[PDB]
């Protein structure tokens, strides 16, 4: 159980901003596409706990995907997997097969049929009042929370200025997820002020734990504050 | 060559929307944006430390960047203002070591 957090608990874009920090590093996470792949298998690992697969993402011909644990890494090594999640570089470790790359977290789902799409409403709450949602899309069953997460924070992203190259319109603010049991968990959308350098392995491993849900129950909510 | 900086030389006008673009051929990860000007020295406006990652130096305002891959580093000024007029390099570096480019002559009208 993790409780809905209070507005002294959640980091502020002006904190980071007085800390030197670029927020458009977390722009380019939500506004950049994402690493997709439909039924792929991955051709070797680095730890124990992660898995690399061919991929084709601008430039980059693999991707190392980090898992919370190694039963995580078992769970998904050598089936056949879609993966959706997103990338990182700077901070990447990834060696060749004989260092610098492509590296992401969790993201995987098992490859079924799945086939139409599946709507989900985002509510989205400003400054204590509801006063917008916009949905999303996604054709899983069972979907990561990682697809979910960063299709709402993209769409904020363009069209409510989430994340801007120099802060925000918003001060701070967090995204929760409930499900169909009513157990829940939220993610700090923006991030803690000693990440400068933005260290984007300690923003996304968030996304470790591989996280699925059922795309037709889930309940998606989003609160922000301004200044 | 190492760092290919371009154009060499621009003049735009006051509101106007530059990108200086910089071409490393080193490998570096680390990629730098100063202004040259009497007054001061060099003065570091951006860096970034990889692909997808952009920091800010000591002068960043009125200035963005982008490292959209490895070997590419960009400086935009958003909405240009004559006090932008400078020589603007580009530097790629390890450890200790940093490439400078020839330079980008740029004025603002």
């Amino acid at each position: 159980a993790q409780p809905d957090p209070k507005l002294d608990e959640l980091n502020k874009v002006s904190d980071y901003k007085s800390n030197k920090g670029t927020m458009g590093n977390v722009m380019n996470l939500y506004m950049s596409p994402p690493v997709e792949g439909r039924g792929v298998i991955n051709s070797r690992q680095f730890l124990s706990h992660d898995l690399i697969f061919p991929i084709e993402y601008k430039s980059y011909n693999e991707v190392k995907t980090e898992l919370e644990n190694t039963e995580l890494a078992n769970n998904y090594k050598g089936k056949k997997v879609d993966i959706f999640g997103v990338p990182y570089f700077y901070t990447c470790i990834i060696p060749k097969s004989e260092f610098g790359g492509c590296c992401m977290y969790g993201g995987l789902t098992f490859n079924s049929s799945e086939n139409r799409d599946k709507l989900i409403t985002v509510q989205v709450t400003i400054d204590n009042r509801q006063s917008l949602g916009f949905t999303i899309t996604t054709n899983k069953n069972m979907v990561t929370i990682q697809e979910l997460d960063y299709k709402a924070r993209h769409w904020l992203t363009k069209e409510k200025k989430l994340y801007e190259f120099d802060g925000s319109a918003f001060e701070s603010g967090y995204i929760k997820f409930t499900e169909k049991n009513n157990t829940s968990f939220w993610f700090d959308l923006f991030p803690k002020k000693e990440l400068v350098p933005f260290v984007p392995y300690k923003f996304l491993n968030i996304y470790g734990d591989n996280k699925v849900v059922d795309s037709k129950s889930i309940k998606m909510e989003v609160f922000l504050n301004t200044h | 060559a190492a760092v290919t900086q371009s154009p060499r030389n621009k003049v735009a006008v006051t509101g106007e929307k530059v990108t200086l673009s910089c071409q490393q051929t080193n490998n570096h990860n680390n990629m730098y944006w100063y202004r040259q000007d009497t007054g001061h020295g060099l003065r570091l406006i951006h860096y970034s430390y990889g692909v997808g990652n952009t920091e800010k130096g000591d002068i960043p305002d009125g200035y963005e960047a982008s490292r959209p891959s490895h070997e590419q580093f960009s400086l935009i000024l958003v909405s240009a203002t004559p006090s932008q007029s400078s020589v603007y390099f580009c530097a790629s570096g390890v450890g200790g070591t940093l490439y400078f480019g020839a330079g980008t002559r740029l004025s603002v009208l």
